Formats: C-alpha cells, structure tokens, sequence
C-alpha cells in the first residue's frame, strides 16, 4: 500500500497530524519464508548520504471501525483497543458516545499452567535383564523375551551409555510413551559398529540378510550403545558368534538354529571341513584397541504388535505437580477445565471421587495419587463498564469492574464492584451517571470524574 | 530341576594332559549346546568349544589344531581331550549347557578344580 | 497369490468334538498373525482367537474361552481348532484367516471357508 | 558487486509517535457513509515507532515479523527500494524491490547480498 | 451388471428370514429402513437388482 | 481359481424398496389375529401402528 | 529412496505450510547439536515403495 501526499508547512521534521488512507498497488505472486528486511539508499557519490528519514513500524492483529466517506474514503478511525474509550465507540459503532454508563467487554483472566496429575505407576516392565545383563546373545541366535501387562516407560533407559541410536521406525518417539499395544518382544544381540547401519527395514547387508532379517512394515525400535569398555577381551574376544555363508537369505523373524554344513562347489564335503568346505560360522574379534566400526554394540530391538485383544502394555503417566492458588487446568484423569484448586474441608466419602453441588457443576476434586479433597472454583470475572461524560465534554473515562474486587486484575471499592479512573469525594450532590449502591459519577471540578 | 554335571578335576600337571568328563543327568536334552567357559579373576567370559547338534564342533580362532572335543554316549558323558597346557591355564572351567543366546533359562554347575604353575 | 483353503466343518452333536484344520499354499507366516472368525446367522464376522507367529501364546475371548485351544506344528502350514462341548449357540460359519501385525487389523486374505452346526 | 565498505560506527535509534496513521483498505469493496469494523492486520494507534534517520550508513537488518509501515519523508528522494528475505546467506530466497528513477523493476531471486546493500 | 434385470415384484408374502446361508455376506445392511423387524411392515412395490 | 479373495465375483442383489400412497400388497409372514371391538388394543395394521 | 516424509513435529504446523526445516529434534534438555541419539531424532523419515 502507498500514498503520496505534500506538506503544508514547514514541520519539525516528525509525524504529520493528519489522515491518510493507502490504496493497494501490486499482489505479486511470492510466499517465500521472509523474516528480515533492509532498506537501500541512494549515494551521490560525487560518498556522500543525504538527507532521509523513515518510521518504520511493526503491526499487529488489531480491530478497527472505519468511517467511509460519501465518496468512498476513509476519514476516521477507532483503534477499538487502546482506551476504553475507543472500546465504547467500537462496542456502539458510532463517534460520539453521549453521557452514561456502558457496558462493553466481559473481563476474564487466563490460566498459566497446564498440569495433569495423573495416577501412580505402578506396574514396572522388566527391563532390567535386558538392558543390564552380561551377555545378552549372539547373533546367528538370538532371544525373545515375551513382556505382559504392564506400561512401558522408555524414560528410564536414559541410565544407560551415552551416544545410543533410538531410531523408532514406524512409531514416533514424541509420542512414543502414548502407545496401547497388546504384545511386545525384545531381540538383544551384539555385533560390531560397522553393523548397526544394516539393523533398518530393507536394508543391503550381509550380517542383514544371513543373521537377522528384519521386515520391511517394522514398526518398533532399536537401541545400540557403545559395548568397547566391558565387552571386549583382549585376551582373544571370540565369545561372539556371527553367520556369514548360508545358500539363501532369511524371511523376516526367522530363527536360524540349522548349523549344517556350507558347500561353495559341487563335490559332496559330508562333515571334513577342509578344501572346498568351509564351516558357515565366524567369531568376532574385539579389541580394545581397534577402531569404531570394530567396537561391540548391544544391540536390542523392540517388535510390537497390535491386535483386538485386552491391551496389555500401555504408556505411562506424566504426573506433574500441582499448584494452587492460581487458576490452572487441571486434568484429574476425568475433568478437563480451567478452576483454582483450593484446600476445602469438605468431608467425602472412601468410594467418592467427584462433587457437585445444586447447580450440577464440578466443584470438588480428589487427587489420585496423594488422597486429598480439593474445591474447583472457577477464576475471577464480570463486566467491563465505562463512565464516559460523553464526547463533547471531555475524554477521560472510568472503568467499573462488576463483582471483582480489583485485587488481581484512582482505585475505589464499591458495592456495586470497583471503580477505577475516578477519586470518590465525601461531597453530596444530584446523581449524575447511575453506577449501583447509591454511588453516582459526576464530571466536576481541574476536571475530572468524580465520585459521591 | 537337577543338573549332574562338572564332576572331575585335575592338578599341577605341566606338558601333560586333561580327561575333564562332566556327565548329563536323564534329562529331555535334544538342542543342547554344551560349552566350557573360564572363571579366572579377571576374565570372567570365555569359549572352549562347541556341542552343535549336527556333530559339528567349532574351536576358537586362538588354540587352532589344540583342543579336540569328541561326542560319547555310552554312559551318557562328554569328553575333552586337549594337549599343550600352557603356564596361565589357572582358572575354574565349566560345563553350561545354556550359552550364548541364552541367560533366560541359564544354569551353571559348582566348578572343577583345574589349576597348573611351573 | 496364496491359496489357502478351509477343511473340517461338519454336522457336530451339542458337545462333541471338531477339528478345522486348515492349510496353505505359499505365504510369509513366521512373522504373520493366524486367527479365527466365526459368522452367525444374521450377525458378522466376531473374534475367535488368535495365534501369534512371533510369539506362541493364544489369546482368547470372551465367555465362549473356556472351552476353545488352538495351536501348531509349524511345519509346512496349518491352523488347527478344538472343539470342546459345543453348546447350541456355537454354531457359526468359521473362516481360518490370518492378518499382518505392525499395521492395521484388517485382515488379509481369507478363505473359502466351511459349516459346522450342532442339533 | 559485493564490497566489504568498512568505518561504520554503531548509534542507538530514536523514536517518535504514530499519530492515527497507518489505515488502509481492507478489501475491494466500496463503502458509502457507513461504519465497518475489520479484523485485518492495522498499525495500532500511538505505536512508539523507530525513527531511523540518515544524515550516516545506518541501514540495520530490521525484523519482519507480520509487517512493516515505512513512511519516507523526503524531497532529494534518497529511498529507491527495498531488499526482502530470511537470511541473506545465500541459502534461500529472498525478495527485492528497485525503484528506479523511470520504471520500478522488482524481482524475486537468490542474489549474493551483503551486510552493506546501498546504491 | 451390463443389463441387470430388475424384477419387479407385487402381490406377495415376503419372508425376510430364510436368507440367512452360507457364503459370507459382506455384513448385510438396510440403508432407509430397519435390517431386522422387516416382517411387520408391508410394502407395496419392491425391486430386485441381480 | 488361484487368486485370493481381495477380486472375488461377489453376488450382490440390491433390493430397493418404494413407498407411496397406494396400498401396500406384500408384507412379512405375520399371521392376522381376530379383531375385538369396545376394547382398547394395539393395532398393527399395514402402515398403522 | 527418494520419497520422504516428516514422522513429529512440536506442534500442529498451520495450513498452507511447508515445513522444509531439516533441523535434528531436540525432547529433553541437553544439548545435542547433531548427535541423533536420545531425546535427539531426526524428524524425516523415507518410504519403503516396493
Ligand atoms: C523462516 O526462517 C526463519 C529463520 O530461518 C524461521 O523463523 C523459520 O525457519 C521460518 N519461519 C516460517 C514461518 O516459515
Ligand atoms: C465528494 O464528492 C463530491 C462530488 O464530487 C464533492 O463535492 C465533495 O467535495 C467530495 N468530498 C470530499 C471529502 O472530497
Ligand atoms: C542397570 O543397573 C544400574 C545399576 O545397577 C542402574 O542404575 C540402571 O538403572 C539399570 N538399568 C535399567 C534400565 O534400569
Ligand atoms: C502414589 O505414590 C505416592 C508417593 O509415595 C504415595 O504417597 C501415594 O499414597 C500413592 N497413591 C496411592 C493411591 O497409593
Ligand atoms: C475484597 O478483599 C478484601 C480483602 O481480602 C475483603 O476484606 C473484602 O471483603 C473483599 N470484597 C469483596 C467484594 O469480596
Ligand atoms: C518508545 O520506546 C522507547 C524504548 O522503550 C522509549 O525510550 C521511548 O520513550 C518510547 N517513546 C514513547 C513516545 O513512548
């Protein structure tokens, strides 16, 4: 938008006090991300830089009554949140509000926190014999553990070495602990550095396709972390036992427990093991002295499977702590609503969990962990009314909260609620602008509101 | 519920040999897979041989053509016969029928008494 | 694709015995779901069991569990089911299926399935 | 080209008052004597804008957060454009704007900017 | 379905409850109507579509 | 013969029903009970219930 | 292996918006910096179209 407009005289060099309305000009078809802007100026470099000066701003998502002309021009405006004054003229849609007392917005504050508190965590999956034991297996065999109804927490495995793949495929690890399933097998092994690359769905690799062969839809995860400090032996390693030759590969999830004899020729071996028969089995070399891609790496992968059955395993619980005194979400495993949770003596019953009360509300809350009876209460709210002596007389206004004791929003406590913008003298005079329990406004003499 | 395994031992016997024979109660053994493992202080893993059930056997990279391992049933007891003993053979060997791939269901025996110094 | 048929439906008495043992003809089971889907008169396809291919365990269902067993050899294909004291309303039209974990529960390729009634 | 113009001193900027300017058309639609209430992005009333002035090379990187109301008042006509962009690294595109003293040519490109952009 | 035939039919005592066979249906539904209780009401002109 | 059933000839039979103010002609196997008078009954007539 | 797709995100990315930041996610509290390990994911993904 643009407009070219002249002055009239000659100015301090600031903000002219006029209107103005911009036309559109170009709707260029761009997009692109843009963040940051710089203006360019005009060296007469006979360097020398002239003479400019602009006033850039930055807008905002605003509300705004405009005035069109008879022509089709904007004249005037109203900012409709600057004073309550603005907001009056908006709430009325006009310009000239006349004397009285106007209602124009309903004042309410935010929550700040979003607690849950939700309950304990009982039921622990094993986890400490597949992620602590001393040798987890080999690679040409390898175990299953079958896990039972339980909530698997991953967030305990942080206690392991660091710099571990957690690559999920299939699930997402941000929503990871969410996650009802109704069986999940763990498949621990260790192999070198060089290997773990070949652990994925459908990827190229020997140890991937004549030891393991996970499938292409996996949908679990996989862990590998750095076994160079407490399994390898530098007295000859060669607990470890890899397969390399096999005539085919293998299907996905295959148990290869055959041990028979490899033939890469033609004529018949028969158990020798000698020239032209090798034997499909190789042991690992770990030294701590080689390289990464040699070290030992433990890796375990974690099948999980879904079915119409009672899910067993489940994720677990965040549990955060609760606050009071303030107004926050609270999330009791059954309600979710905005309310300041406050102590309250009332009495429940061992069987009860919720309250209500005539209005058939929540009101009253149990916590599920440590047994405790709270007292919902919704935050502080009520109207916004505006004690405009009108436009022709004046701009100064007073607001009057109704019901709020303007606590945690010249300040004056009513009956009627509390009126804010104007100083209550202890005067007598003719009620002017009705505000409730016998106060009334005035503009009086120094002008100002007043109250009486 | 009953293992009967590890029974035998030996002594300071520098340049000779061993019959370590650790027998296998009456069991339902079909894939077993018996190994000797170490327990000198210090190196608590280590692999000997091998039990495939295919009668395949596989030594260790290390004492190649050293150790032979042969498979007796008449008395429901295995053999191990091997030559060369070194100085640092000093540990406590025993007969796992579980090895690697296992450590779900594994169990081992009490330990046979194998030591030797020159 | 796959071939599978069904073969073992037949006239039962009210608490007899039955075997629906079905096969295959060329399939990646060792990592599949097996499962069993009866079909009442008027009604759909409800839930049998269900026989896990990367565990062994046998999930049931509901009351009707207390009398049903499935199981294995795993040799070339099969999918067995024991009948044990059929009451009058177990007579259904039963359909050896199978699945694919990690995904969705629809089902994968049926079979032609077969009849059992009890009277 | 690109040139590395070194002696540039660092000043912090002023500011002034937005007096109820900064009021545009919404949309394309004519109005007549009557009193709409928008939802569009406006300058709000008395906004405490910057009041970058140039005597001096001080043309800093300004943030562009939903939009900008650059009021140039001039007679020697020193503004002739605009640069536009994210980052200027040359790694993404960025917007331009010239307004030369006969035509205005504006193109959108991934050109080699600097931290001194002038003309 | 290149010229399915739909027969009309009229004057009848339609019997909604011997349909019930083998063959898997693919869980047989009534888009308008009720799929059971169709013996208490009486239509007068209902099409087949084979 | 050898193709599974995800492409299977499925016969379906589409059975629409019409219904206007005409009377109807075809009900279900209902047998028609005696009909009393001066005596509050629920009467299931062809399209009065 | 020339299709991809985005797995998470930190929240809910708004209409008509393309989310080209390959950047490597971060759900814990130590820095990672381009390390791909715990609570440290790479938030793109690829199809396995056979
Ligand atoms: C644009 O880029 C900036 C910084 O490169 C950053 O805010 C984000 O990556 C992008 N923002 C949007 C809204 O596209
Ligand atoms: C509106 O148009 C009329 C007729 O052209 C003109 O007399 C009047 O001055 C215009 N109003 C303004 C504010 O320019
Ligand atoms: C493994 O053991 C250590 C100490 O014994 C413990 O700190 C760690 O939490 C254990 N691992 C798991 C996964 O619990
Ligand atoms: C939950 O755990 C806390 C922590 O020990 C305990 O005080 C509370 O009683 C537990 N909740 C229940 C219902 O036992
Ligand atoms: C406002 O708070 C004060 C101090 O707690 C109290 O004395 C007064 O009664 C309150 N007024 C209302 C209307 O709640
Ligand atoms: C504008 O903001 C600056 C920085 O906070 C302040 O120094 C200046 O007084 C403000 N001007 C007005 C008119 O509010």
């Amino acid at each position: 938008y643009s407009k070219h407009t002249p002055i009239i005289v000659r100015e301090p060099e600031d903000l002219p006090q006029g209107f103005s309305a911009l036309e559109p000009l170009v709707d260029l078809p761009i997009g692109i991300n843009i963040t940051r802007f710089q203006t360019l100026l005009a060296l007469h470099r006979s360097w020398t830089a002239g003479a400019a000066a602009y006033y850039v701003g930055y807008l905002q998502p605003r509300t705004f009554l405009l005035k069109y002309n008879e022509n089709g021009t904007i004249t005037d405006a109203v900012d409709c949140a600057l004073d309550p004054l603005s907001e009056t003229k908006c709430t009325l849609k006009s310009f000239t509000v006349e004397k009285g007392i106007y209602q124009t917005s309903n004042f309410r504050v935010q929550p700040t926190e979003s607690i849950v508190r939700f309950p304990n965590i009982t039921n622990l999956c094993p986890f400490d014999e597949v992620f602590n034991a001393t040798r987890f297996a080999s690679v040409y065999a390898w175990n299953r553990k079958r896990i039972s109804n339980c909530v698997a927490d991953y967030s305990v495995l942080y206690n392991l070495a660091p710099f571990f793949t957690f690559k999920c495929y299939g699930v997402s690890p941000t929503k990871l602990n969410d996650l009802c399933f109704t069986n999940v097998y763990a498949d621990s092994f260790v192999i070198r550095g060089d290997e773990v690359r070949q652990i994925a769905p459908g990827q190229t690799g020997n140890i991937a396709d004549y030891n393991y062969k996970l499938p292409d839809d996996f949908t679990g995860c996989v862990i590998a972390w750095n076994s160079n400090k407490l399994d390898s032996k530098v007295s000859g390693n060669y607990n470890y036992l890899y397969r390399l030759f096999r005539k085919s590969n293998l299907k996905p999830f295959e148990r290869d427990i055959s041990t028979e004899i490899y033939q890469a020729g033609n004529k018949p071996c028969n158990g020798v093991a000698g020239f032209n028969c090798y034997f499909p089995l190789r042991s690992y070399s770990f030294r701590p002295t080689y390289g990464v891609g040699h070290q030992p790496y433990r890796v375990v992968v974690l099948s999980f499977e879904l079915l119409h059955a009672p899910a067993t395993v489940c994720g677990p619980k965040k549990s955060t702590n609760l606050v009071k005194n303030k107004c926050v979400n609270f999330n009791f495993n059954g309600l979710k609503g905005t309310g300041v949770l406050t102590e309250s003596n009332k009495k429940f019953l061992p069987f009860q969990q919720f309250g209500r009360d005539i209005a058939d509300t929540t009101d009253a809350v149990r916590d599920p962990q440590t047994l405790e009876i709270l007292d919902i209460t919704p935050c502080s709210f009520g109207g916004v009314s505006v004690i405009t002596p009108g436009t022709n007389t004046s701009n100064q206004v007073a607001v009057l909260y109704q019901g709020v004791n303007c606590t945690e929003v010249n300040v004056f406590q009513t009956r009627a609620g509390c009126l804010i913008g104007a100083e209550y003298v202890n005067n007598s005079y003719e009620c002017d602008i009705p505000i409730g329990a016998g106060i009334c406004a005035s503009y009086q003499t120094s002008q100002s509101i007043i109250a009486y | 519920e009953v293992q009967l395994v590890e029974s035998g031992g030996g002594l300071v016997q520098p340049g000779g040999s061993l019959r370590l024979s650790c027998a296998a109660s009456d069991s339902s053994f079909y894939d077993y897979e018996m190994s000797w493992v170490r327990q000198v202080p210090g190196k608590t893993p280590e692999w000997i041989g091998s039990m495939y059930p295919s009668g395949r056997t596989y030594i260790n990279p290390s004492l190649k053509s050293l150790v032979t391992i042969s498979r007796d049933n008449s008395e429901n007891m295995l053999y191990l016969q091997m030559n060369s003993l070194r100085a640092e053979d000093t540990a406590m060997y025993y007969c796992v029928s579980n090895w690697a791939s296992g450590s779900t269901g594994d169990y081992w025996g009490q330990g046979t008494l194998v030591t030797v110094s020159s | 694709e796959v071939q599978l048929v069904e073969s073992g439906g037949g006239l039962v008495q009210p608490g007899g015995s039955l075997r629906l043992s079905c096969a295959a003809s060329d399939f990646y089971f060792d990592y599949y779901e097996m499962s069993w889907v009866r079909q009442a008169p008027g009604q759909g396809l409800e839930w049998v069991s269900t026989i896990s291919g990367l565990g062994g365990a046998t999930y049931y269902a509901d009351s009707v569990k207390g009398r049903f067993t499935i199981s294995r050899d795993n040799s070339k294909n099969t999918l067995y089911l024991q009948m044990n004291s059929l009451r009058a309303e177990d007579t259904a039209l039963y359909y050896c299926a199978t699945r694919s974990p990690f995904g969705d529960y629809a089902f994968s390729y049926w079979g032609q399935g077969t009849l059992v009634t009890v009277s | 080209q690109c040139v590395n113009l070194t002696t540039r001193t660092q000043l912090p900027p002023a500011y002034t008052n937005s007096f109820t300017r900064g009021v545009y058309y919404p949309d394309k639609v004519f109005r007549s004597s009557v009193l709409h209430s928008t939802q569009d992005l406006f300058l709000p009333f008395f906004s405490n804008v910057t009041w970058f002035h140039v005597i001096r090379f001080d043309n800093p990187v300004l943030p562009f957060n939903d939009g900008v109301y650059f009021a140039s008042i001039e007679k020697s006509n020193i503004i002739r454009g605009w640069i536009f962009g994210t980052t200027l690294d040359s790694k993404t595109q960025s917007l331009l704007i010239v307004n030369n003293a006969t035509n205005v040519v504006i193109k959108v490109c991934e050109f080699q900017f600097c931290n001194d952009p002038f003309l």
